[PDB]
């Protein structure tokens, strides 16, 4: 696994592995799961009021305010169709399945519903790829807090999109670490034309403070993507935001995954070294 | 004592600390006798140490069952187990270098590996708090024991210390009684002039028996 | 554990180490006639299935001894009924099978000689023989009625499925 | 209540029983031409004995001088000059330049180094360590 | 529960690996934990391709690995891999803002126990460890008797899973040490005889997959019968209903083929009492290896040993089993004593517990304890790692 | 000429009055005794009575008694007596652990070096039927390495780790009354200090005595070997080597002086008596077990002895190093094949 | 690189030839006891002169024999941060292994990275002159190490960056 996965293999596997059963006679046994995802994100698989072939999925955010006031139901309306539903008290977002209702494809409307972690995102970088392509000059920016001390901005300029993340490196050691990182992203023109542009700030915020304030310190990190027209168009619209809202859990994850890979390598070292020393006995 | 007659039948046919494993006692003798006025005793021997030997292995992450491994913990003891003779030095010794610990091979066939509390369990019988016990400890107890006796040959008491008993062959006990015993000896008589403790007397007894073989004239 | 017999009696008799138990039958020999409704050989056909499974079983009574022999025995009919299309014509089969001379203790051939005591005497001796063979005899043609179905040609998998299996790893034919 | 064998009698303690070399000496040989005859002059009369470092210090400072006032190809003529005495004492001086930083004077110091040692041999290195008679 | 978040649970087996979030009554994943690398020198990410579980035995371009064998981890690089994707794929939570609650089998060494650590602490910038013994575990996810209360961590665990069955005697939530005792019959054991009795008696079985029939008739058709006789008796009388039969298709062959299941439904299970009835070099029953286990303990904690007996594991979930132990044991202990007696104090009361949570009852009583506020200060925190060192999961201290 | 017995290093060894059987001991508390049978190695018999590492062994000629001293601070006379052999009981009164022990040419009392800062003289007494001791301190004050005794049994050499090599009287009111005929001063008290080393040099792990005892030898941890004569009006004589400090060391004959050590491999000194200096000339020592070096050694020797001929002709002596091997050198038939050799 | 390297490498090597060499020593202040010497300092007399070697201001080492023991200590080359916290990772992760090594120390001497303990016990084990081309093959190795360690994870990042931008 190199890249990060958009979608989430729990209600992926659980609604399918429950529908392919039922679409079989037999019948529904119940289901209790509260699981969480990558950030402040919660999870509830239930049986409802008093029910029993009724199975919703729902997801509550503790910054679901803040991507509501985005245009988020508005999109969110006009995705399920019909399976969205008001709250399970407690988490912002209900989706309510009915096994007596199911179409004749579920690989297909199951896929979806595992994307719930995206869905909410999109519609904030929708309404930006749209701004842009409309050319409105006089929209605000999108400050969105979505970690105790994370928060992303996105604001579409001219002719080119920017979505900028302020991570944390709670262990200080982690901040060299991802440096190295960051100088391979900003030489990647030598590699791919049509990528992105990376930007880096450390402690200070490039262009930020402000108005508002701007998060400073040793162990705040800034990275500004700058997304053009040939992204976030109507054809790479979704694409560009399925990919670019897990950016940073994936910098975090090969951060980590480094950190094993010395772990191997010193391993590899260590262990050589003690077969040396004894190779001198009999 | 109606339990005596089976044991006689069938058959055939200084001062001094005294271990054997379930409790040591310092016994001065002047003249012929011992004094009973004086002859204090420790409430801890061999027991006590392989019992906290087993509790500090459980914190090294060792999980001994206590009262279904005590014959092994306490084979384990008499092998390694050794009396410290500066513990400041002994946990530098415990925590920089690998120098002190030993593997030991289990009767299952597991090998186990030990190291500080090697010393530290002896250790209790010199600090007594260690095991929630309202105690003295070993050397103060023997200092405090000659002390408290008499005036006219102290001294002459102080140059006879003799170790006995299987619990007290603990390696480096006897260089570790003498210094600790000095220490107390200008703790407890000169606050301070570390000056006039070049005239020492004191040598830390027990050699290489256990052949209580007492008898004279007949 | 395995499963022993609850026929022996104080007034049973012996035929040198074993222990002559009535039965039921039309077939000559010295086996007392039995008059309650069951019998050893019941008793063995009963068990088989499970006994067949040990491989170590404890001699408690003489009549343990003679519960042995029929479910080895047993073993050894399913070895001919195994091939067979009919149950009139497997019956056939075990009337000479029954009829045969299987070894007897003291003989080579024989397993459990360890734990069989031979025959004394010539008498000892033509009176083990007959008595075994009326056991052979009763054993088999009772099993017919249990291994052949309703059904002709019909080896009941469910009684075939045993012919590899040896009771206590010994056989008659070994 | 503290350590008493530091107090015990049957201790061991060095006797310091039985200023420097010439500074002089390492001018008028320092140098018409001769860099060997400086070398050779500047390991004389070593101070030892002396508790305080000052003294010590001070030849210590003036030989690493000598020791740098040197080329490379004419190194080893000047070591094979010695006497098995005398590489055993530049030696000593060579690890006491080894023991502060004193610019390149540790990168000479190697080339000082294998040389001194070829005279002496590893034996020489053992009585550097092997001496209750500091420098 | 607790700080809104869940906390992350667990538990590493020899073959399943039980994986999900505290709360929780059953998993959310049970997976091989087998690991697929590759063999075409590492080079950048090389080490990121692989797979894990299901997913690590069916990629012919992967070679599959087994990290666990007997219960240690023999292999910790490819451990680390895996637990990678463990986190950062399946369980799908961050590691850097949720507690972690490994697991060691007993026997366990503290150097892995520091391992296990070192991993988790240093890779995965985690808040805080905890690492239970498996059997502990088995014993808390037991309470759940009848009514009412009466919370104890003193009994005798026996695990039988998949691989080979465990007799380890805990005692005040400790463990004994020369107490455990292995038998060389289990679940892998188990399928092995039902399928060597069934292939010599039905016809037209699968190539090479001919276990698949005796695997899915283990646990779907099985149980524990009484007395062998009468249950023999009961299908060679009123069949039709006692026999049962199974269908099925062919795996590597494509093929329908419905076959009967009869005696083997009891036969199977029984080789537990009876291993000389499949394995001729062993043939003591497991009451006779829980009675002898239970009499090498110490002579105080002994009755309280038998009177607190729980089962863990996939192996154990046969209907009865825990009654036909009573049985067993009931008569052998009472066979002794009465020896006892009669050359010449009160029967032994022994219990056997049957929860619900059998199969997974060691990932069950992870979650239910790692549940608790009374966790968030037994745990080893970020604190203590980064400035006291691994060390510090040398001893995990004990509570419940 | 080089022999592997086991795998670690032997701490000592001893040969009996006759070169046919040799004891060692593998860092255990019990001695170990082999014997040769023409051409193959057999045990006999293994001594066991030290609850520390036996760190000294000594054989005698006559009385045929062996000596070992341990770190257990014990000593014990072992003796014949059947096959089995049993050893007696010796307090030494020392808290410290023996580092070397030796007979004497008479063969009537041992003596001990130890830790304890001072050397334990031991002697028989048919009085209570027990052995004695009594204590040499002065003037040495730090554990003693090694101990040799001279040709008359009374004098004792000492090599002492205070980096100063000692000479003492071992009189005792139990052999004869005064002593013997030496240069070494006049009067032999019990308790003298007959000489000391005027150097500043390493530990003194070997010193051997003339044949005579008129000259000594001893050899520093600095990698030197020096070298007093009482006889030339107490000689100072120093060699300063270019390779490892030595340790065990012998004399051959008056002029001549075989040592090991550290280096591992075997060499001879000479002295010119009129100049008075010790001289170099290597060398026995030219290119079973493994390879990594080039010399009959894998690790140092730690001693060497003396097998036939005495001290003024040596013809064989053996030596033992922390490689656990036993060589045997002979210096005769090769003497001639060495392209360059002194001897004398 | 080096312009430099063999002397020192030689330098230390000869320093290690030398400052070996030790022999079963047991206590002469602790009755029965056996602790190395070069650690416990209780007797001076046991103690040889604390040498070091050094090709400049930050790489050197430290040896300080006796008799029973030597202790020797390494410091290494470190230029920028990232050379600094992987040998930081590197000699704590080492270390903490120090009961599987025998002659490393569970923590290294006060200004320097790492540390060892080599004793009688080791000489008596193991060949001293093989335990000798440990160290000498150690540096090199250890320094080499940490130099491909940091190749692979700069190499690794401009992956990582490629698989994530040519997605767009």
């Amino acid at each position: 696994m190199i890249l990060l996965e958009v979608n989430n293999r729990i209600i992926e596997e659980t609604l399918a592995l429950k529908f392919e059963n039922a679409a079989a006679g037999n019948k529904p046994e119940a289901v209790e799961v509260t699981f969480a995802d990558f950030d402040g994100v919660l999870y509830h698989i239930s049986n409802p009021n008093g029910d029993k072939t009724k199975v919703m999925v729902s997801i509550s955010l503790k910054f679901y305010k803040e991507l509501q006031a985005h245009g988020a139901d508005e999109l969110l309306k006009r995705v399920y169709g019909s399976y969205l539903v008001n709250p399970e008290s407690g988490y912002n977002v209900s989706l309510l399945y009915d096994l007596e209702n199911l179409p004749a494809s579920k690989d297909s409307i199951v896929h979806q519903a595992g994307m719930l972690k995206r869905n909410c995102f999109a519609s904030v970088f929708e309404k930006y790829f749209q701004f842009q392509e409309e050319g409105k000059e006089g929209e605000n920016r999108a400050v969105i807090h979505y970690r105790d001390d994370e928060t992303m901005y996105v604001e579409s300029k001219k002719d080119r999109v920017t979505v900028v993340f302020s991570t944390v490196f709670k262990d200080d050691d982690d901040v060299v670490i991802g440096k190295v990182f960051m100088q391979e992203f900003k030489e990647g023109r030598r590699a791919s034309h049509t990528a992105p542009q990376v930007l880096f700030s450390h402690r200070e915020p490039p262009l930020e403070l402000k108005d508002t304030d701007a998060a400073v310190g040793d162990n705040i990190g800034y990275i500004t993507f700058v997304l053009f027209p040939r992204h976030t168009n109507a054809s790479a619209r979704d694409n560009t935001i399925n990919l670019i809202h897990t950016f940073r859990d994936y910098l975090h994850y090969h951060i980590k995954c480094s950190k094993a890979y010395i772990h191997t390598r010193m391993r590899a070292k260590t262990s050589d070294f003690l077969k040396v020393l004894n190779r001198a006995r009999p | 004592w109606d339990d005596m007659k089976h044991l006689w039948d069938y058959t055939f046919g200084g001062v001094v600390v005294d271990s054997g494993d379930g409790v040591t006692h310092i016994c001065p003798v002047y003249e012929g006798f011992s004094l009973p006025h004086l002859t204090r005793r420790l409430d801890i021997a061999g027991r006590d140490i392989t019992r906290y030997l087993i509790k500090l292995l459980l914190l090294r992450g060792y999980a001994f069952n206590h009262s279904a491994d005590f014959e092994t913990v306490r084979m384990i003891k008499e092998k390694l187990c050794y009396v410290g003779y500066n513990i400041e030095q002994e946990q530098k010794l415990a925590l920089e270098t690998t120098v002190l610990v030993e593997s030991y091979t289990l009767p299952d066939g597991r090998i186990i590996k030990v190291g500080g509390e090697r010393f530290e369990a002896p250790e209790a019988l010199f600090q007594p708090h260690l095991i929630n016990v309202e105690g003295v400890g070993v050397a103060e107890l023997l200092f405090n024991t000659i002390q408290a006796a008499d005036i006219d040959t102290r001294s002459e008491f102080y140059k006879h210390i003799v170790l006995s008993g299987g619990s007290t062959m603990y390696p480096g006990l006897p260089s570790r009684l003498e210094r600790e015993l000095k220490q107390l000896y200008l703790e407890r008589v000169l606050k301070g002039d570390v000056e006039k403790l070049s005239k020492f007397k004191i040598r830390i007894e027990d050699p290489p028996r256990r052949k209580h073989m007492v008898f004279l004239g007949g | 554990p395995a499963y022993h017999s609850s026929l022996m009696d104080p007034d049973t008799k012996l035929i040198g180490n074993m222990a002559l138990l009535p039965i039921r039958s039309q077939f000559k020999g010295p086996a007392p006639r039995e008059t309650k409704d069951t019998d050893i050989v019941d008793e063995a056909i009963y068990y088989f299935k499970a006994n067949v499974f040990f491989k170590n079983y404890e001699i408690k009574n003489e009549a343990d001894r003679t519960l042995i022999y029929i479910t080895l025995y047993i073993s050894e009919c399913l070895k001919k009924l195994q091939k067979c299309n009919s149950k009139s014509q497997g019956e056939k089969e075990m009337y000479t099978l029954g009829i045969t001379n299987f070894p007897i203790p003291g003989e080579p051939g024989f397993p459990l000689n360890a734990i069989y005591a031979k025959p004394a005497n010539k008498q000892e001796d033509e009176v083990m023989r007959a008595y075994l063979q009326q056991l052979r005899q009763e054993t088999g043609l009772r099993l017919c009625e249990k291994v052949f179905d309703p059904q002709n040609d019909k080896p009941s998998k469910w009684w075939t499925c045993f012919v590899k299996r040896q009771f206590m790893n010994k056989s008659l034919s070994g | 209540f503290v350590d008493v064998d530091e107090y015990d009698e049957n201790k061991f303690v060095d006797e310091d029983d039985g200023a420097g070399p010439d500074e002089g000496e390492v001018d008028s040989c320092l140098r018409q031409g001769n860099m060997t005859a400086a070398l050779q002059a500047a390991l004389k009369n070593p101070p030892i004995n002396t508790k305080s470092q000052a003294v010590k210090d001070r030849a210590g400072s003036i030989v690493l001088k000598v020791l740098i006032s040197f080329k490379a190809n004419d190194i080893e003529k000047a070591v094979q000059s010695l006497d098995k005495n005398g590489v055993d004492l530049l030696m000593k001086y060579i690890y006491k330049g080894f023991e502060s930083p004193s610019d390149n004077s540790s990168a000479v110091l190697l080339q000082w180094h294998e040389k001194a040692l070829a005279a002496g041999g590893v034996g020489s290195i053992v009585r550097v360590l092997t001496a209750r008679k500091t420098v | 529960m607790a700080g809104r978040l869940p906390a992350c649970v667990v538990d590493c087996g020899t073959g399943y690996t039980k994986l999900g979030y505290a709360g929780n009554t059953e998993p959310q994943f049970i997976i091989p934990s087998c690991i697929a690398i590759k063999e075409s020198v590492m080079k950048g990410v090389d080490d990121l391709d692989f797979f894990i579980g299901d997913e690590a035995i069916e990629k012919p371009t992967y070679a599959t690995k087994w990290p666990i064998r007997h219960g240690i981890v023999e292999d910790w690089d490819l451990m680390e891999r895996f637990m990678e994707q463990v986190i950062f794929k399946y369980l799908r939570a961050e590691p850097e803002d949720h507690y972690f609650l490994l697991t060691e089998p007993p026997l366990n060494t503290p150097e892995n126990r520091e391992y296990t650590a070192e991993i988790m602490f240093e890779s995965f910038n985690v808040p805080g460890l905890y690492i239970a013994v498996q059997a502990v575990l088995a014993l808390a996810a037991s309470w759940t008797s009848r009514q009412v209360g009466e919370r104890t961590l003193t009994g005798t665990v026996i695990d039988s899973g998949d691989g080979v069955t465990h007799v380890i005697p805990v005692a005040e939530g400790y463990v004994i040490g020369s107490c455990i005792k292995h038998i060389p019959i289990a679940g892998r054991d188990i399928t092995y005889f039902i399928q060597q009795l069934l292939r010599d008696r039905e016809v037209g079985i699968p190539p090479e997959q001919s276990l698949e029939t005796a695997k899915a008739v283990k646990e779907r058709y099985s149980y524990v019968c009484p007395d062998l006789v009468k249950e023999f008796n009961k299908y060679d009388t009123d069949g039709s209903k006692w026999i049962k039969q199974y269908t099925g298709i062919n795996a590597i062959s494509k093929k329908e083929f419905s076959i009967d299941v009869g005696y083997e439904r009891f036969l199977g299970p029984e080789i537990f009492f009876h291993p000389e009835f499949a394995n001729p070099d062993f043939t003591q029953p497991i009451s006779e290896v829980v009675d002898e286990v239970i009499q090498n303990c110490p002579i105080d904690v002994r009755r309280p040993l038998y009177k607190n007996i729980v089962l863990s594991g996939g192996s154990t979930m046969f209907r009865d089993f825990g009654r036909r132990l009573q049985r067993d044991l009931k008569r052998t202990v009472d066979a002794r004593l009465k020896l006892s007696e009669e050359l010449s104090p009160k029967p032994i009361d022994v219990q056997v517990i049957t929860h619900h949570m059998q199969r997974y009852a060691v990932w069950f009583g992870g979650s239910m304890l790692a549940s608790t506020p009374e966790f968030y200060q037994v745990c080893h925190t970020k604190k203590d790692y980064e400035e006291i060192g691994p060390s510090i999961c040398r001893h995990n201290p004990v509570f419940g | 000429a080089y022999h592997s017995f086991l795998v670690e290093p032997i701490s000592c060894h001893a040969w009996n009055k006759d070169r046919t059987q040799i004891a060692i001991c593998p860092n255990n508390h019990e001695v170990h005794i082999y014997e040769k049978s023409g051409n193959k190695w057999v045990q006999v018999h293994e001594l066991k009575e030290h609850n520390g590492q036996v760190t000294g062994v000594d054989w005698a000629p006559d009385s045929n008694r062996i000596v070992t001293c341990g770190t257990d601070r014990n000593a014990y006379v072992w003796t014949l007596k059947g096959r089995t052999w049993k050893p007696t009981l010796v307090i030494l009164r020392i808290n410290r652990a023996a580092r070397c022990v030796r007979w004497a040419p008479n063969e009537k009392k041992f003596a001990v070096g130890s830790g304890s800062r001072v050397i334990s003289i031991c002697y028989f007494e048919q009085e209570n039927d027990w052995w004695v001791c009594k204590h040499i301190k002065k003037p040495i004050r730090s554990t003693v390495l090694s101990l040799d005794w001279h040709p008359n049994s009374v004098l004792l050499a000492a090599g002492s780790c205070d980096f100063k090599c000692r000479i003492f009287s071992a009189y005792i009111k139990e052999v004869e009354e005064r002593p013997a005929p030496t240069p070494w001063g006049s009067k032999m008290p019990f308790g003298e200090l007959m000489f000391e080393s005027s150097s500043s040099c390493g530990w003194v792990h070997g010193v051997c005595f003339s044949a005579n005892g008129s000259r000594v030898a001893w050899v520093s941890h600095d990698s030197t070997v020096c070298l007093a004569d009482a006889d030339k009006k107490m000689a100072v004589a120093t060699l300063a080597s270019e390779t490892l400090p030595l340790l065990a060391v012998t004399f051959i004959t008056e002029s001549s002086l075989v040592a090991a050590g550290h280096d591992c491999f075997p060499v001879l000194f000479t002295y010119d008596s009129a100049a008075g200096k010790l001289s170099f000339g290597g060398r026995l020592d030219v290119p079973a077990a493994g390879a990594g070096l080039d010399s009959l050694h894998k690790n140092s020797v730690s001693q060497i002895s003396v097998l036939s001929g005495g001290k003024a002709k040596c013809s064989q002596f053996c030596t033992t190093g922390m490689d656990g091997g036993m060589s045997i050198w002979d210096v005769r038939s090769l003497e001639s094949a060495l392209k360059d050799l002194k001897i004398v | 690189m080096t312009a430099t390297l063999r002397p020192y490498l030689s330098a230390v090597r000869a320093t290690l030839q030398a400052a070996l060499c030790l022999e079963n020593f047991s206590s002469q202040v602790v009755e029965r006891h056996n602790k190395p010497e070069v650690e416990v300092r209780s007797s001076k007399e046991l103690l040889l002169q604390p040498v070091t070697i050094s090709r400049n201001e930050k790489e050197k080492v430290l040896i300080e024999g006796s008799i029973n023991s030597v202790r020797v200590s390494i410091a290494v080359k470190q230029a920028d941060e990232i050379e600094k916290i992987l040998c930081h990772k590197f000699m704590r992760f080492m270390m903490m292994r120090a009961e599987n090594f025998f002659i490393l120390r569970r923590k290294p001497v006060e200004g320097y990275d790492i540390s060892f303990l080599i004793t009688n016990f080791h000489t008596e084990q193991m060949y001293k002159h093989k335990l000798v081309d440990f160290v000498i093959h150690f540096m090199e190795e250890i320094d080499k190490e940490i130099s491909e360690m940091k190749l692979s994870v700069n190499a690794r990042a401009r992956i990582v960056a490629e698989e994530f931008l040519k997605n767009f």
